[PDB]
């Protein structure tokens, strides 16, 4: 009973790990998407024919189960980080930020 | 054949072919008649058709057809009833084991029969008064109303 | 010690010819499998007209197609299980009614006379179509003294679905006239009458 | 031009978000549907959609008089 | 302790309720996705960038979920059905069986 | 030419599928990942797998001498 | 300064500027020394340098240097030990609060003090006697072993 | 009463002059939040040269990146926080040792004496580069007759990293030479001394 959205979530690169070897940023806004996917919504789109015909099985045998809340679109950012020689390194990371979810 | 008509008085007619024994704004019936013997005038009865006209909220049209051994116990769209599944406002019985069905249609206060008798079809109606008369004009020619035609009589 | 019926039959209208029957055996696993050597029989019958008796069909799965209907026409549906030596009685007999088709048969008993007292004036009687597929929602009169001239040439006189009887005023005296009637339903018109020739007095 | 299921799914959508709470926004989806029915004649979201519906329309369950009114007349032909 | 796989599934159109509608197939073979998403899995691929910082996450607060197991390859399939003439729709629709999952 | 991280996973995961179990494997992919360590940079899957071993290594936990051996001498160099 | 040979036998020498009391292949000790008044011959240290060669296993390579006000208890790099953690193989320690520092190298049992008196730094060794003679020939120039070359040396 | 210090604290070196800290505060909401107008403060220090004093920063961040260190040298780090008057003591410290860089300042007090015995050879002295910003692997002694000659035309003699003193036999007598020493690490090549001027007897 939350249904599918997307919630916040900062990456903490230190809490992470990764503070070792990213110069910059310190973290960033990944989202995430979380919640169900009902009658109505996994209809509403973006979903796939799959996940329609998925979570229509999943109203008759609820063994086989309702469709998954996941991005369905997301964005890329650039990080920083070193070479083998102590020189920057601007690199472009597709597939970061969470834009949009929906039920697959 | 013989014609009972709705003023009490008989009559026997030729009538071959097609007729209307009542065509009027609830009800129409219309027969087949057919020489009882080759070039004979006398006819007898092998074809009934009978269209209960729509009511408005009490049933939509019916069609009871019946011929010479084949007379069944439901309309032709193979229903047995009119409309509303709480009402019976139209319904249709067999009686007799199938040796002759009735019409009942409470929405008219009109009852129908019809049987088969060897090889021919007889027919029954009782109507009430008013409903009967209903008819627009020009609309005349309905047997049951003002019998045959003079010229379609046998007794002259 | 007997076998159950089956049950939840429902029909699922296709087209004018032909219904869909599925079913349900409690019998079986649910949501859903079949296993052995058994097997379902599907029977169906109308009431027009007087007397048909049931039409059979066997099969190894939970829904069966049913062809080959009359049109307009309500069919009742039921079905048994056998399994070797032991069959069910049949199932709670589920009803599903074809949809309409265009009329394929013209107008029966077309019947023409002269109106009493006035002669320039003539009746037609008639009756329905025995192929009329679906509610009648009218007829159309055609008419001419030359029964050759093209059916468009023809005089047109359309007429309303629920009357057997019509009369066309207005006609000239020791002519042969001729007429076609022919049907028409929500799905369209049926074919034309044979011709019948009448003469006025 | 084509199936508006789309438009159904939303608008309803919207009412839900905002007892016989659902049960006023739900038959109004299922009339929406069956109106844009005949356009979405092999549309797979619209025949979801519409079992959809009823699948929500069990939970929580939503969704004299011909008698003629004084004598009678009697016609019949008979054959003997 | 799945891990993120494909199972099978056939959609019988009886059983869902689309047999008055489609002539053809009976029901198809639909598959579906099921399984975690691990510390080598969810790296293994297919997989987006977010799907691993965020399983990454996960190992760090357990409080935001791992991805999700969902198709990432589907085909498509013909389906039959009639007009408003009771004539015969070959329609071909998107999506419909599952070629392979991966974690989101 | 670049990260190959790709195949440390693979293989990895192809003897994982088949007590100190896994961590045969887990300190062999471990092994792997280092020595396309360089290559691996800017990797985000890498960086991840790193961890993502040392996650593992954790559960189940897996992975005289100099003195001289008999006289000395002295030098030194002073100020005053 | 006032060198002392590992054969126990005193000199004084000038020896100004950079020179090698030792240079072996366990250790290296080089001394940077300067006249105590302009224009004088008698000298004074004051940088000293000492390379703890790597012996595997033991320690790596570490490094000391002290000049006159800096006096570290630590090598170079920051450390204060060498190689192994649960190992002291090597390792430095201050000493008299600061005023000097010694290094134990238990591997090669030797023992360096190093010292600042004033403005200039006194250095003491002990080391067992084969790693001391350890040094390959022509390599010979170590002023702990041969003493000063002659020239270099106050006393005529 | 008395505020818990900053723990987990660890150095990520960077590069030769930069590492960055991070620590953790128990005292704040787990997985993770800063809240308030606390700060925390942050030390580092080694021990080259003799005495150092430490260095500060503060920071309301959990990290803390510290700059302009020498290379190949180990610092050691700690953390307290302050909250408006209550303070706390410092944290573990925790050590982190930033990379080599190549060396920048010549070897040092280039010494040139004629060996005993024999004037055809002569023996160079040096000390170690102030500036050797890593291990030393290497010398590199340069020598020619004519000061002025391009660098690249002087005579080369490579030389070990552990040794600073080296002979040169067979020389001319009567001959001023002139010499200059550099020093290398596993980054590359410092630069060249002075040159320093011997005249053979
Ligand atoms: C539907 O399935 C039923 C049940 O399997 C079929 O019934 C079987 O039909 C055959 C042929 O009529 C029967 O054969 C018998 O053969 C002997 C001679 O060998 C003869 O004496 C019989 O009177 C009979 O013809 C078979 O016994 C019968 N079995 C059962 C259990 O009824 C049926 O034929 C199928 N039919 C349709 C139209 O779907
Ligand atoms: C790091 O943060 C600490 C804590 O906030 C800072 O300490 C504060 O520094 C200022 C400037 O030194 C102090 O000002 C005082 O001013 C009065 C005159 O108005 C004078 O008598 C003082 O002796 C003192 O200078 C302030 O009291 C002091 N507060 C505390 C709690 O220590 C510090 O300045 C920061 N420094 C660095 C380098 O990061």
């Amino acid at each position: 009973k939350s249904s599918c959205k997307r919630h916040p979530l900062y990456v903490d690169f230190s809490d992470v790990g990764w503070n070792d070897w990213i110069v910059a940023p310190p973290g960033y806004h990944a989202f995430y998407c979380h919640g169900e996917c009902p009658f109505p919504l996994a209809d509403h789109l973006n979903s796939t024919n799959h996940a329609i015909v998925q979570t229509l099985v999943n109203s008759v045998n609820s063994k086989i189960p309702k469709a998954c809340c996941v991005p369905t679109e997301l964005s890329a950012i650039s990080m920083l980080y070193l070479d083998e020689n102590e020189k920057v390194v601007l690199k472009n990371y597709q597939d970061m930020v969470v834009e949009g979810c929906g039920c697959r | 054949p013989h014609l009972r008509t709705f003023k009490d008085n008989f009559q026997t007619c030729k009538v071959e072919g097609a007729w209307p024994l009542i065509d009027n704004n609830y009800l129409s019936v219309q027969v087949t008649n057919v020489p009882v013997v080759p070039g004979s005038s006398a006819t007898a009865t092998n074809k009934i058709t009978i269209i209960f006209k729509a009511h408005h909220g009490c049933t939509d049209q019916k069609v009871y057809q019946a011929v010479t051994d084949d007379l069944p116990a439901a309309f032709v769209d193979g229903t047995t009833s009119g409309g509303d599944s709480d009402a019976k406002s139209l319904r249709i019985v067999e009686r007799e084991s199938g040796h002759y069905v009735e019409m009942h249609a409470r929405y008219i206060g009109t009852t129908v029969f019809v049987r088969q008798v060897g090889r021919y079809l007889t027919l029954a109606i009782r109507m009430p008064e008013d409903l009967a008369m209903s008819y627009e004009e020009s609309q005349d020619l309905q047997l049951c109303v003002n019998g045959c035609p003079l010229s379609e009589r046998i007794d002259d | 010690t007997p076998m159950m019926p089956p049950v939840g039959v429902q029909a699922s209208i296709l087209s004018h010819d032909t219904i869909r029957i599925t079913w349900a055996d409690n019998s079986l696993p649910k949501h859903q499998k079949i296993t052995d050597s058994r097997y379902y029989t599907v029977r169906w019958k109308t009431n027009i007209p007087a007397n048909t008796k049931y039409k059979n069909a066997n099969a190894t799965t939970l829904s069966y197609l049913v062809t080959g209907l009359k049109p307009n026409t309500l069919y009742e549906f039921s079905v048994m299980v056998t399994k070797g030596r032991r069959s069910s009685t049949w199932s709670m007999t589920a009803h599903g009614a074809t949809f309409e088709l265009v009329p394929t048969s013209p107008p029966k008993d077309v019947t023409v006379v002269s109106k009493e007292g006035k002669p320039r004036t003539i009746i037609v009687n008639w009756q329905p179509p025995s192929e009329a597929n679906g509610k009648i929602t009218g007829y159309i009169i055609y008419y001419s003294t030359d029964v050759n001239a093209e059916i468009h040439d023809w005089v047109i006189e359309p007429v309303v679905g629920n009357r057997l009887t019509h009369q066309i005023q207005e006609l000239t005296l020791d002519t042969p006239y001729y007429f076609k009637i022919q049907a028409r339903n929500s799905k369209g018109m049926g074919p034309m009458s044979e011709a019948v020739q009448f003469r006025t007095p | 031009a084509q199936c508006r299921i789309q438009k159904c799914t939303t608008d309803f959508v919207s009412l839900t978000s905002h007892d016989s709470e659902f049960c006023k926004a739900l038959r109004a989806y299922a009339g929406c549907t069956q109106r844009t029915s005949k356009a979405c004649r092999g549309n797979l979201v619209y025949h979801s959609a519409v079992l959809g519906i009823s699948d929500l329309m069990s939970q929580r369950n939503c969704s004299d008089p011909c008698n003629y009114h004084p004598s009678y007349l009697f016609c019949g032909l008979f054959g003997d």
